[PDB]
């Protein structure tokens, strides 16, 4: 029964929180760390590989 | 410079001895064959695959 009084409220919110995280996935270089770690890992193993 | 190299160390420029004509050194084609078969107790054509 708490959703239909503050619709509008919670819609603002999850409308500033994407706008947040939209912020903070560039904000950083960091915030991927194991996708760049793994691409490392393969790519130095290839490299000391050669 | 007589001849360059790369991240991997191989042989991928080299200058000529008879000109001055800078040239490079690239693999031809190469990898392993591949096979697409169905199964002996159906059929039997094969679709060789590069
Ligand atoms: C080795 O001999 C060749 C002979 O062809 C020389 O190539 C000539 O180089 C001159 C230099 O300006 C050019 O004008 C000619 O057109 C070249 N000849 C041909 C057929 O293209 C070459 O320079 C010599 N290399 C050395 C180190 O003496």
């Amino acid at each position: 029964n708490v959703l239909y009084e503050n619709q509008k409220l919670i819609a603002n919110q999850f409308n500033s929180a994407i706008g947040k995280i939209q912020d903070s996935l560039s904000s950083t270089p960091s915030a991927l760390g194991k996708l760049q770690d793994v691409v490392n890992h393969n790519a130095q193993a290839l490299n000391t590989l050669v | 410079q007589q001849f360059g190299r790369d991240i991997a160390d191989t042989t991928d420029a080299v200058r000529d001895p008879q000109t001055l004509e800078i040239l490079d050194i690239t693999p031809c084609s190469f990898g392993g064959v591949s096979v697409i078969t169905p199964g002996t107790n159906t059929s039997n054509q094969v679709a060789v695959l590069y």
